[PDB]
RNA sequence: AAGCAGAAUUCGGUAAGCGUUGGAUUGUUCACCCACUAAUAGGGAAAGCUGGGGACCGUCGUGAGACAGGUUA
RNA sequence: CCUUUAGUCCCUCGAAAUUUGAGGCUAGAGGAGAAAAGUUACCACA
RNA sequence: GACCCUGUUGAGCUUGACUCUAGUUUGACAUUGUGAAAAGACAUAGGAGGUGUAGAAUAGGUGGGAGCUUCGGCGCCAGUG
């Protein structure tokens, strides 16, 4: 169908809110992340803008999501890592402000802040893999679960690190 | 000017190599029941064109050019090239 | 119109005249096949008028625009020779 | 005009080679028998068999006209409307009949587009025209609207 | 090939198919 | 299986993809797991979410 | 102004319309949130306000958008085969030899096929020169089905003007019986009569008649069918001159030649017949004063014709009740069709049974 | 390409003409040479399938 | 053609530009602009080359010499026209060709 | 004369003194690619070789052609 | 016998209700005679 | 070669009066009976009914109607029509 970006970097989405609808879901070989087909509102122009989102775990068709700097903090609508406060699930996060989302788009994963550094503003992210890095705060992010499900079946279990383990 | 090269402008083939195919298929039918073609240069289209009217119904075609080709119907364009990885 | 009518005169014939014109049709069949072939099959009849059963003349007759019936009930004939005489004309329509 | 037009997309064979075709069964060919109709002409619809009568006079793609620009006197403007019946040829009933576009010839075109408000409150689709030009001459149909 | 079989005078003797 | 709907409120939900539900009466779609609407980590974080979204609101 | 600007705002209006109890401004009420949603209609998609709000009053908010934007697209092309000369597999097949891309209409017709697109033109191709297919409307195909003619009978068809529908009767006549084809143009009469030899028609008689002067000339007739000349409003696709050029004088004057027809052809008809008495009108029209207005009036003014089931597989009931009109409740026996729900031409079938 | 699939290419004739030929004698099981009549007599194309 | 083609060619495609490059283009020459101006050039191309082809074949039907003349004088007329057209893209390219030859030549990657 | 820095050019003026090529034409097309060179400008005398690519009657018929029938520059 | 033109808003018929359509009236225009006749910037032949 | 005309032909257009009537054809009526089994429309006496959209909601329709009340629910009024 079509690759899941992002809104491009611009005036309204950094410094207001922006109302969107979604209108279906679509399902597409190759990956189990259901892909939201939404509409926004050009500030700008009087027209339609078409792009892909990934669907959430939760989420319906039909929302008024709210996209920028002041949006709800609510499941469906995004957030820069600075408004979103500690230890909240974000999924679909950006490395850096203008890539249009690169880490967390397979279907379950999450990441949750667990700090967030005011002064050169930095916000520390957890990986899936376990990992900690260190985004900032600038970049935006998907709020909640995506769809997906089956993370009864996941082996996290090393030869070396069970050796490593005390 | 040739005999070929009237004749096809009266068919309304883009050139006399979609004869060539022709012929070729006449002697042997490697363009009957099989469904998938790989037409890895087509600068004007004959080619497509004589498969687009031959294949069995609901078959694939692709073909693949460096200069751009005039769409074809029920042929896939590329305007790719042939010597490289990303084509 | 001749098979049509063949399979009319095979119903209320003694047993070896009604086996030797089913061997006969399995001929016309075998030899012509596409020709026949619609008489046999209901959605390729013709609808561009009525069967005349008790026509004057052979074209007269619309015999294209009817379907060989007689089948079910030669397929009950008594005679063994016959029903595996039906059975022949059928395989052969089959294959056609 | 144009804008209109731009929202809303938004939203046979030749007479010579029927020629070809027919000449080669009659091989034997008499002198003149092609008449090559050098003048512009509309003719309309892509496929059409034509009367015995006129089945001889052959009318080149090259010179077929579908459009022309037609200039409305009260509404001080000029639009490119499409050309849907030629009238009456002041030359030739012939030329008439071939669909000739020679000066001062009336057409009926298409003014949907303009929008004009009859007495009766409705919009008028087609209207008069008289070529005003020598299409043969300027490669081009040019019209001024009988309104 | 049926037709011509079955066409010869030596088919329709009258013998029962209970007495072969 | 079947499941309920929020919104229409009854037993009329079906599965139509890999993480895609559907129910044909208010012509609404779920986005949930491959084989459960909500799943049990889903719903606890959402609780989170709303905690922590009372507390930074007190 | 904006065209795309207007978009927006219906989009908006209709929303807003659905969800008018909790989403709404401060005073401003529903009524003139209608009279918004018919200004911008009208400007997008080039309505005259008397039609409008006349197909706005049709529909509900968001299945008037869904007709709207209907009757802008194009329709697909069907041609129906003539059962008189092949049947459907083969025309199919001989048509796929030759480069069309087919399918079937659906699965309420044996006789019409769908067509994509083609290498040829349609309607020079060989077998249609030989009578195999007419190029045809879905919506024609309907009025027919209702109308089912047995062989051996007399038939009216009072506006054969393209053919298409005089045709199928004699197909499913197997050309035999009696068919009157009545035409008050002799210029498009013309065509018919092309059509009817092109498609091997013998049983055939065309009249060039105004057809209220048919029980004068004839009567009699088992089955009469009638295709009232109308707006136009369910065909705006092909002719975008009824978008602005219907008023209140139009429709006025176009149910009154209508009521007359009806009459006529219920005047027509043999009540006592050994296989039918049936007489359907059919229309391409959505307004309810060309449909089911024109149905009251027969039943008001005969009551020797009842509304029969009128048999088509797929359609939407008729309307029993409009602005302040009271109809029959026999009216629910006739069906409608819409571009948007079905991809087939607005059209109405009625299908009359005469009893005395 | 599928087992059993079939390639046909434009080659010209010349000294690489055999190395090529090679080149489908181990990779496939029939091979042959065509020159359609619509190829040019003074060209020196040829198919090879 | 062959004058506008020069000219459609010679200018950078900011597409394929470095970053830096290209964002320093779109602040000197409004890239918008420049898409802009270069599409008239194009359009404009393609459009008297169809001129051409039209009285190409209506020459070939010609009966006389002053038919011909006057389909000539037409064909070259209409040329010109299109070009008159062009005044305003042609004097903000040439304004940008001028600010191009004075750049300084920074490389993005030292 | 031109943002013409240099180099390379572009537009225009006087100028016919002096030159204006070798291959392909073996795949496709609006027939035109490979280079070398200072450059590979266009025409008139309008011309010959070489490859490509008839017209009258007569008879039998005409919804239409046929003739090893006759004559001839 | 139908169709057009202008008129009194003069009569009838049908329709919808807060108006129309078709007839009717006044006087202009169209339609020796089943033998054939007239006519065309058209076609074929001479 | 093209242009104008004539004769024959083809394609096409127009005319080919009016009044009765043969033929042909549509509708209604008459001979012309008796029964039986069904169907329709007329006769009463009953019973049950009204869902296009919006309206909370299944608005036959027409008239008064701002107050009625198994005394707590309704009305009006505001909507929507
Ligand atoms: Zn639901």
């Amino acid at each position: 169908k079509a690759p899941a970006k992002f809104r491009p970097l611009d005036y309204a989405e950094r410094h207001g809110y922006i109302r969107g609808i979604v209108k279906e879901i679509i399902h597409d070989p190759g990956r189990g992340a259901p892909l939201a087909r939404v509409v926004f509102r050009s500030p700008y122009k009087y027209k339609q803008i078409t792009e892909t989102f990934i669907a959430n775990e939760g989420m319906y068709t039909g929302q008024f999501i709210y996209a920028g700097k002041n949006a709800a903090l609510t499941v469906g609508n995004i957030l820069p890592l600075s408004s979103v406060p500690e230890g909240t699930v974000v999924s679909n996060v950006e490395e850096k402000p203008g890539d249009r989302g690169a880490l967390g788009r397979t279907s379950g994963n999450y990441v949750t802040v667990v700090g967030h550094n005011p002064d050169e503003g930095k916000t520390r992210i957890k990986l899936p893999s376990g990992a900690k890095k260190v985004v900032p705060s600038s970049s935006r992010g998907m709020i909640g679960i995506v769809a997906g499900g089956g993370r009864t079946d996941k082996p996290l279990l090393k030869a070396s690190r069970a050796k490593h383990k005390f | 000017l040739d005999k070929w090269y009237k004749l096809a402008k009266e068919k309304g083939y883009r050139a006399r190599a979609a004869f060539k195919l022709i012929q070729l298929n006449k002697k042997y039918g490697f363009l009957e029941k099989a469904k998938v073609v790989l037409d890895l240069c087509a600068a004007p289209g004959s080619w497509c064109q004589v498969c687009a009217e031959t294949m069995p119904k609901d078959s694939l075609i692709i073909g693949v050019d460096l200069a751009p080709i005039k769409p074809i119907p029920k042929v896939i364009t590329f305007q790719s090239d042939i010597t490289t990885e990303k084509c | 119109a001749f098979c049509k009518q063949l399979m009319t005169l095979a119903l209320q014939v003694p047993e070896k005249s009604s086996q030797a014109i089913l061997g006969l049709l399995q001929d016309v069949v075998h030899t012509h096949g596409r020709k026949v072939a619609a008489l046999w099959n209901t959605e390729e009849r013709k609808g561009d008028g009525t069967y005349k059963p008790l026509s004057e003349t052979v074209e007269g007759s619309n015999p294209f625009t009817t379907t060989i019936w007689e089948g079910e009930l030669l397929r009950k004939h008594y005679c063994p020779k016959v029903r595996e005489g039906l059975k022949a004309m059928e395989k052969e329509l089959r294959s056609i | 005009i144009k804008n209109k037009r731009a929202e809303k997309a938004a939203r046979g064979i030749s007479e010579e080679e029927m020629f070809k075709v027919v000449k080669t069964g009659k091989k034997t060919h008499k002198k003149g028998w092609k008449r090559i109709v050098t003048k512009p002409t509309f003719v309309g619809p892509d496929f059409t068999r034509r009367p015995v009568k006129y089945e001889r006079f052959i009318r080149p793609m090259g010179l077929r006209y579908k459009k022309a620009n037609v200039t409305h006197p009260t509404l001080n403007v000029t639009v490119q409307l499409p050309i849907l019946s030629v009238k009456k040829n002041p030359s030739n009933p012939l030329y008439t009949q071939l669909g000739v576009l020679t000066k001062g010839t009336i057409i009926e075109v298409n003014v949907s587009d303009l929008g004009i408000v009859t007495a009766s409150g409705k919009i008028a689709w087609g209207r008069y025209a008289q070529i005003t030009n020598n299409p043969e001459n300027d490669g081009c149909v040019n019209a001024v609207l009988l309104v | 090939n049926k037709a011509a079989e079955m066409s010869v005078d030596d088919f329709f003797k009258g013998g029962f198919e209970i007495l072969s | 299986a079947r499941y309920t709907c929020t919104f229409c409120g009854k037993n009329s939900v079906r599965r139509t993809a890999v993480g895609i539900w559907s129910c044909k009466s208010c012509k609404k779609t779920m986005a949930g797991g491959a084989y459960t609407v909500s799943t049990p980590a889903a719903a606890a974080m959402r609780s989170t979410l709303r905690r922590l979204r009372e507390i930074t609101e007190a | 102004p904006d065209l795309q600007m207007l978009r927006t705002r219906i989009t908006d209006t209709i929303r807003v319309l659905e969800d008018f109890q909790n989403l709404a401004e401060e005073g401003r009420s529903r009524a003139e949130y209608t009279n918004q949603l018919l200004k911008d209609i009208c400007a997008y998609y080039g309505y005259n306000e008397y039609l409008a709000e006349k197909l706005l009053n049709l529909f509900p908010p968001r299945e008037a958008f869904a007709f709207f934007e209907a009757n802008e697209t194009p329709r697909p092309v069907v041609i129906r085969t003539n059962t008189l000369r092949t049947h459907r597999r083969d025309l199919a097949q001989a048509l796929i030899n030759r480069g069309v891309t087919l399918e079937p209409v659906g699965k309420w017709s044996k006789v019409g096929l769908q067509v994509f697109d083609s290498k040829v033109p349609l309607g020079a191709t060989p077998e249609y020169l030989a009578g195999h297919y007419i190029l045809q409307a879905a919506s024609s195909f309907l009025p027919v089905m209702a109308l089912c003619p047995q062989e051996n009978e007399r038939c009216l068809d009072m506006a054969a003007a393209p053919g298409g529908k005089t045709t199928h009767m004699a197909a499913l006549m197997k050309n035999t019986g009696v068919i009157f084809a009545n035409d008050p143009s002799k210029s498009r009469a013309k065509g018919l009569i092309g059509n009817i030899h092109r498609l091997g028609v013998r049983n055939t008689i065309v009249c060039n008649y105004d057809a209220r002067e048919f029980p004068r000339v004839i009567g009699g007739f088992d089955r009469v069918l009638l295709d009232a000349p109308c707006s136009g409003t369910g065909v705006i696709c092909k002719d975008p001159s009824v978008k602005t050029n219907r008023d209140a004088k139009d429709f006025m004057q176009l149910p009154h030649t209508q009521k007359q027809l009806l009459l006529a052809a219920i005047d027509s008809c043999n009540h006592a017949s050994k296989t039918g008495g049936y007489i359907v009108y059919s229309t391409c029209s959505v307004c309810v004063e060309e449909n089911e207005e024109v149905v009251n009036y027969a039943l008001s003014r005969r009551p020797n014709v009842k509304l029969v089931e009128t048999g088509l597989p797929f359609g939407k009931e008729g309307f029993t009740s409009y602005m302040g009109k009271t109809f029959h409740p026999s009216l629910k026996l006739t069906r409608r069709f819409y571009p948007h729900l079905y991809n087939v031409d607005g059209f109405f079938v009625a299908k009359f049974k005469k009893i005395g | 390409l599928i087992e059993g699939g079939t390639f046909v290419t434009k080659v010209f004739r010349s000294k690489d003409y055999n190395k090529l030929l090679w080149v489908c004698n181990q990779l496939f099981t029939k091979v042959e040479a065509t020159k359609p009549p619509s190829s040019r007599n003074v060209s020196a194309e040829i198919f090879v399938v | 053609s062959e004058k506008f083609g020069a000219i459609i060619s010679s200018f950078p495609v900011l597409s394929d530009q470095h970053p830096f490059h290209r964002d320093l283009m779109n602040i000197l020459y409004d890239a918008d602009h420049f898409k802009v101006a270069l599409g008239q050039i194009s359009t404009a191309k393609n459009l008297i080359e169809t001129i051409s082809r039209d009285y190409v074949r209506l020459l070939k039907y010609a009966q006389s010499l002053y038919q011909c003349k006057q389909l000539k004088r037409a064909a070259l007329g209409r040329m010109a026209t299109l070009i008159k057209r062009l005044k305003d893209p042609l004097i903000y390219l040439d304004q940008v060709r001028q600010h191009l030859a004075r750049l300084p030549d920074i490389n993005p990657t030292t």
